[PDB]
């Protein structure tokens, strides 16, 4: 339930290149991919079940 | 991309792989030249 964005999946380490002012990835289509950790400032990849 | 077709959409592989299909065409060539 990252910052109000509920969903399901597996969270792994992200090799993305997030600049320091994002909250959402949404890499392709309209599916969120990577999320910045609100209380850690780390990017977590999201892969569905 | 192909892996991004998560939600619902899938692609079943063909029953005849395109390496045993090449045996069918090989048989057709073998018959038609001998």
């Amino acid at each position: 339930n990252f910052n109000g964005l509920t969903g399901t999946g597996v969270l792994t380490e992200s090799n993305k290149k997030f600049l320091p002012f994002q909250q959402f990835g949404r890499d392709i289509a309209d599916t969120t991919d990577a999320v910045r950790d609100p209380q850690t400032l780390e990017i977590l990849d999201i892969t569905p079940c | 991309i192909c892996a991004q077709k998560f939600n619902g959409l899938t692609v079943l592989p063909p029953l005849l792989t395109d390496e045993m299909i090449a045996q069918y065409t090989s048989a057709l060539l073998a018959g038609t030249i001998t």
